[PDB]
């Protein structure tokens, strides 16, 4: 078939228009850079808009607080797979970057002294663990995410961006390991577009649709990390999928951890406030790995609830009806719509569901995409940048801390623009395009457009979701994994036999979902083989066959004269899957975890310990 | 493929620049206030006309009515009579109509007040049969 | 002349007329409901009354046969008293309702009573209230006319 | 079993000067989900994948799937499928929009208008950004309730027969409520030329106070109230000043 192709040149091009999408689009537009923001849906529709319990900063609006305590909660929360330095930049710039958002127009809920309302959340504490449960989570009550994306989008309208609304990012454009831009199908008229740009930013969100039951949006098909895999990058830490504790039993749409830090709790079949046993101190407000686990143990050890005894209860009815309205209005409501549940009088049916993807496109604290060989450290892919869910600076490690995600979005968004001003120097002109670049991205589009196999696209997505659901869930076994891996590769195979019906370009819904189906498969497979190989339990990745966390030392005993296990023998290292996209072979490799802060004088590094809550 | 033409930006509205030239001061605020208040003050009138009669009532009843209707049709005419449907120069025509209308309505009433039964009485002179 | 957005907006129409997309269905398919019906009826009665006032004001003026002899060009036909206060009702109402509804809309213009119950009662309070003052103004003066043609003690 | 029958607007712009049609689709409701979007997703993933409609969030918070179901404008993702299988639930796109294809309308005029209100906090005396939070009383932050929640979905505007007739000049309820969302923000210094902007005959004042906007909002908001409240400002009710930032802020 015949195709129209189009060319623009920009200083920087952004794939993604969500939280990090825009916050960087803000800095760069304002810095007077010719900016194009390519997004595959009107930016409001983006997933950030769906966020709830708030965004963390040590604002001190409920009690004195120190950004350093927040730091500590982040290192711990990450079960030390977190990059000490990357986590630093996040924790340090928090109070500013949240503050900034207020200045921007964000109608935060308010304290009687006219300050930003903060609220407790999963797995935070005052004074480096010692003190009580912390209150750092600033929020627009129950729909923080909604308000963040909406301010950002607004405030981005005064920063001179060229918005490319509903355009589908096919592939990055390469030239000798340097990203010179991006290629997308225009949804509206059906053209194809090439953007030559000096830098390119990937902030595409996560891939929570690789599982069967999740809290992610239908557009969370993990397309960026697909481009990254396709561009010959390894991805990082894919095996760490974070299971949110409280997802509505039926559909699985989120009920905030807010409901917990606000004073609510989980309950089993007996009536027991069970979290007390699985964690004595921080209880219903332990990290979301510990808790989602606890639930699944309670479920499987009989004490489940309802008709099939297969989920637990989130009980909020014991809480003052006033504060329940003025602090949780949307969940209060989506509970009535979906569970058909009155929150003031009954509990919500909840079950851990696939939520956030710590894993993604690897970077340094400067938010630049890296390829790591063992011989010559991490070398930077020229002029490629990533942030938000889809990146892995690993600030989250093995377990993203509740509400460090919109912080991570905005902070490293901001960071992109700050860091690109300092390094792109405008002597360097807009790159030329390699003889017919991404003529193959346009090819793979023709093949899927007129796809004619025996297996529909609908049908492939379902089993891939289901197999992921069984073989990669909360608790996993060396064989039950190996067993998924096989079923999994069998699908990347089944991809040739793909079947679509719609032959159009003008808003081909079908065609684009099939492109997505491609992109997920890349994520999925990788996830499961990365998981299949990690023989330790850490953060959100728990093997029944290796319950232990496999560090250098055993951090249960003094350490004085213990021989440091070599890099090849322990598990404190980032998984790093390198997938060949046409066969779908995946080789592994393991990058060391960064343990130095940004400046050891400002804050001293935090050494590992036995992770209890 | 390698046959591509160079593309322009998407039509997009520029909240800053394309909103720092144009600024013209003329408020329809002030004026809307008055058309509401009149329509309001026009309440007692309709009751009162059911009782008190004569040339005097006839007068202000059919003088105010002219105005209320003048504004009203304007509103209407302005709504439907839209250029995207009638082409620029027909839309201009109907807008003139709304005043031509408003003129004959007056003339018509003012005659009928001075020369036929009058208004107020022309209702008595029905409400009995 | 036009706010910049209005300039841009026109350009849009032309651009969409350019691409000959069809305009999505709107009135033939929108669920009949009280909100827009009462708004309908308001405009309807409005115009109709102005209509009459023009074609009646101007009508009788630039026409030979005046209004008094109209009142006769009717009664002398054999006019059933039943249908005669069907006619007088058809007239009282559009005045009674437009006035009543009118005061209501001024409520809305100044933000008073826009919650769905006030929206929906207003409509019922104003409709029935029209028919009451419309009925008891046609049938009330037919008590100083059909009581004084029969009456007992 | 339970066959529900849906009747759906269909349009192919690629079909060589085709026309609109409705097309009946049959759906077993026990092999299906509970909300209209489910039934769309289903009858595109099982019957006819050339059915095209926007969606994303699956809990009615993105705004994507707004269309006209059963006569009124709402969110496919959060209105319940009508289980009376004898009746026939009929689905159209946002009324009076230009239809790119199928249940997809062109939204761009509505996005333009939104960005014309300049929907960002603008301050009189420019401040240093990251420096400190601005003071706002809890009771004056509450003035934004029923205002901020708008998902910018365009159900209201596309029900408003005035936005129908004059969307090019008339701003419509959605944008309007949001223009207001910013004027009463106690933190906002532009209140004055914010009204100054929609000072004319159409942009604001072609609201004929009809009430599909308040009555149709899937988020149970009320733009009529805020359009009304704007009127008040274009005249005779002035906006309250910012209560004074107390000391220690
Ligand atoms: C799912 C979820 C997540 C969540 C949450 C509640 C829910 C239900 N609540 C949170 C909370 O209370 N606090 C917090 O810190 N985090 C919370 N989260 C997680 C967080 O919201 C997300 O991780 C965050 O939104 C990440 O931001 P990001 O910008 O990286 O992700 P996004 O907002 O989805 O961005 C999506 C954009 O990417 C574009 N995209 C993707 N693929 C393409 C292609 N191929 N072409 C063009 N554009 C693409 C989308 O179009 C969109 O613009
Ligand atoms: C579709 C058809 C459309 C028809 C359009 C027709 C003409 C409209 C002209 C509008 C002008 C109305 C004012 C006249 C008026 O009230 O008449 C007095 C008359 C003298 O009485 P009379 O019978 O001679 O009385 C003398 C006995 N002493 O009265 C009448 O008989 C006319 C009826 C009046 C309307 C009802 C009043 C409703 C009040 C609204 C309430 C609100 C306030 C709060
Ligand atoms: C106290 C008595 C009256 C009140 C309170 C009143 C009020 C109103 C109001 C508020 C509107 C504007 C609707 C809008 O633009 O939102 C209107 C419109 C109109 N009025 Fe009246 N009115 C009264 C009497 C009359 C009478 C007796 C007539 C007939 C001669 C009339 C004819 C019209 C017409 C033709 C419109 C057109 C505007 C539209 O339909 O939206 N009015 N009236
Ligand atoms: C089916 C419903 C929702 O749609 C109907 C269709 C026909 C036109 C109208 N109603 C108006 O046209 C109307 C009525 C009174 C005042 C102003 C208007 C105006 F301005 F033009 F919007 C409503
Ligand atoms: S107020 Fe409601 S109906 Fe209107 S645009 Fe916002 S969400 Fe949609
Ligand atoms: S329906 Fe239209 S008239 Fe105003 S009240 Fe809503 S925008
Ligand atoms: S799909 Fe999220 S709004 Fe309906």
């Amino acid at each position: 078939a015949q195709y129209k192709v189009i060319d623009h040149a920009y200083d920087v091009v952004i794939i993604g228009a969500g939280g990090a999408g825009l916050r960087a689009a803000m800095g760069l537009g304002e810095a007077g850079f010719k900016t194009a923001v390519v997004t595959k849906m009107f930016p409001t529709r983006s997933h950030t808009t769906a966020a709830q319990g708030g965004i963390n900063a040590a604002l001190g609006s409920m009690n004195p607080d120190d950004w350093k305590w927040h730091f500590y909660d982040t290192a711990k929360g990450s079960d030390w797979l977190g990059d000490q330095n990357a986590m630093h930049y996040l924790t340090r710039n928090a109070v500013e970057a949240v503050t900034e958002l207020e200045n921007f127009g964000m109608p935060f809920s308010r304290t009687p002294e006219g300050k930003i309302y903060q609220r407790s959340f999963g797995g935070q504490s005052n004074n480096y663990g010692k003190g009580g449960v912390a209150k750092r989570t600033c929020c627009v009550a129950d729909r923080t995410g909604h308000s963040m994306l909406h301010t950002l989008y607004g405030n981005s309208l005064r920063c001179h961006c060229t918005f490319f609304i509903e355009y589908f990012a096919l592939d990055l454009l390469m030239d000798k390991g340097r990203c010179v831009g991006v290629i997308a199908l225009c949804l509206e008229d059906g053209t194809i577009h090439r953007f030559r740009s000096k830098r390119t930013i990937v902030a595409t969100g996560g891939y929570g649709r690789a599982y069967f039951s999740c809290t992610t949006a239908h557009m969370n098909t993990g397309d960026g990390t697909a481009l990254a895999t396709r561009a010959g990058i390894a991805l990082e830490d894919l095996e760490f999928i974070q299971f949110h504790p409280t997802g509505i039993y039926g559909v699985g749409c989120l009920i905030t951890e807010g409901s917990r830090g606000e004073g609510g709790f989980l309950v089993n079949s007996e009536g027991e406030r069970f979290m007390e046993r699985y964690a004595p101190k921080a209880k219903d407000l332990a990290s979301r790995d510990v808790v989602s686990r606890a639930e699944t143990i309670e479920i499987m050890e009989g004490r489940g609830v309802g008709p099939e005894k297969d989920h637990i209860y989130l009980q909020l009815h014991h809480l003052p009806a006033e504060q329940l309205h003025q602090r949780l209005p949307g969940i209060s409501e989506t509970a009535k719509i979906f569970a058909g549940v009155d929150v003031t009088k009954e509990p919500i049916p909840v079950i851990p569901t696939v939520h956030y993807n710590m894993g993604g496109i690897p970077t340094n604290y400067k938010a630049q995409v890296i390829k790591y060989t063992k011989e010559g450290g991490d070398k930077i892919v020229p002029g490629l940048y990533a942030c938000g869910e889809c990146a892995c600076h690993s600030v989250h490690g093995a377990n993203r801390l509740g509400a460090n995600s919109l912080l991570d979005a905005v902070v490293f968004g901001r960071a992109c623009s700050i860091n690109i001003k300092e390094e792109l120097k405008p002597d360097e002109k807009i790159p030329e395009l390699p003889e017919g670049a991404g003529e193959e991205s346009i090819a793979n589009l023709d093949a899927v457009r007129y796809a004619n196999g025996d297996v529909p696209t609908a049908e492939l997505r379902l089993t891939m979701q289901k197999t992921m659901q069984k073989h990669a869930g909360v608790f996993r076994r060396g064989d039950i994994l190996a067993e998924g891996v096989k079923k999994m590769m069998d699908l990347s195979k089944e991809l040739k036999r793909l079947k679509t019906t719609d032959r159009s370009l003008i808003w081909n819904s079908d065609l684009t979902e099939s492109l997505e189906l491609q992109n997920l498969m890349l994520n999925a497979t990788q996830t499961i083989v990365a998981a299949e190989n990690r023989k330790e339990s850490r953060g959100a990745h728990a093997r029944d066959d290796f319950p232990k966390r496999e560090d250098e030392y055993d951090y249960s005993k003094p350490i004085e004269g213990q021989t440091k296990r070599p890099f090849e023998k322990h598990w404190r290292k980032h998984t790093l899957t390198k997938q060949d996209p046409r066969t779908g072979h995946i080789t592994l490799d393991y990058r060391p975890v960064i343990d130095k802060t940004l400046d050891p004088a400002e804050v001293d590094w935090i050494p590992p310990i036995i992770r209890s809550y | 493929t390698s046959a591509a033409v160079t593309g322009a930006a998407p039509p997009q509205f520029d909240p800053i620049a394309a909103e720092k030239g144009f600024k013209p001061l003329h408020s329809h605020g002030t004026l809307f206030k008055i058309e509401r208040y009149f329509a309001a003050a026009m309440v007692p009138l309709i009751p009162a006309a059911y009782f008190i009669h004569g040339r005097e009532m006839d007068l202000c009843l059919a003088l105010a009515l002219t105005l209320h209707v003048h504004w009203g049709v304007w509103g209407v005419v302005n709504d439907y009579g839209r250029p995207f449907v009638l082409g620029d120069t027909l839309a201009a025509a109907v807008r003139v109509g709304a005043y031509i209308f408003t003129a004959c309505l007056l003339a018509g009433l003012l005659y009928f007040n001075e020369h036929d039964v009058g208004l107020t009485r022309a209702f008595e002179m029905v409400w009995e049969l | 002349e036009k706010t910049p957005i209005q300039v841009w907006g026109w350009d849009y129409l032309m651009r969409q007329r350019a691409l000959k997309r069809p305009i999505a269905p709107h009135l033939t398919i929108y669920k009949p409901q009280m909100t827009w019906m009462v708004s309908g009826l308001h405009r309807v009665t409005g115009c109709a009354m102005a209509g009459t006032l023009l074609i009646g004001g101007v009508g009788f003026s630039v026409l030979p046969l005046d209004f008094t002899t109209f009142v006769e060009f009717i009664r002398g036909l054999g006019i059933p008293w039943v249908i005669l206060d069907t006619f007088k009702f058809i007239i009282a109402f559009p005045i009674a309702f437009h006035t009543l509804n009118g005061i209501r809309f001024i409520g809305f213009d100044m933000a008073k009573g826009t919650d769905i119950p006030s929206i929906y009662r207003g409509a019922y309070l104003v409709l029935g209230l029209a028919a009451l003052i419309s009925l008891a103004v046609v049938v009330y003066p037919r008590w100083e006319r059909h009581k004084k043609a029969t009456l007992p003690t | 079993k339970r066959i529900k029958t849906f009747e759906i607007y269909r349009f192919n712009p690629e079909e060589p000067g085709a026309k609109p049609k409705l097309q009946k689709f049959d759906v077993d409701l026990d092999k299906c989900g509970t909300m209209v979007l489910d039934a769309l997703i289903k009858i595109k993933n099982e019957v006819d994948p050339t059915l095209t409609f926007r969606r994303s969030c699956r809990e009615g918070i993105c705004g994507s799937c707004a269309m006209n179901i059963a006569g009124e404008n709402t969110l496919a993702c959060i209105c319940n499928i009508d289980q009376n299988t004898s009746k026939t639930t009929k689905i159209y796109p946002l009324p009076h929009m230009f239809v790119i294809k199928d249940l997809v309308p062109d939204m761009n005029l509505f996005y333009a208008q939104y960005a014309s209100i300049q929907p960002w906090l603008q301050k009189k005396t420019k401040i240093n950004l990251g420096e400190k939070q601005q003071y706002q009383s809890i009771k004056e932050q509450e003035k934004l309730d029923g205002l901020y929640e708008c998902i910018l979905c365009a159900c209201c505007s596309a029900s408003c027969p005035s936005y129908w007739w004059n969307a090019d000049k008339y701003l419509g309820p959605a944008v309007l409520m949001q223009a207001y969302r910013w004027i009463i923000d106690s933190r906002d210094d532009s209140a004055a030329e914010r009204l100054a902007r929609m000072q004319d005959g159409f942009s604001a004042f072609k609201c004929h106070t009809i009430m599909n906007c308040t009555k149709t909002c899937p988020k149970h908001l009320n733009p009529a109230r805020a359009i009304g409240e704007i009127k008040m400002l274009l005249t005779k009710m002035k906006t309250k000043p910012a209560p004074l930032p107390t000391p220690a802020n």
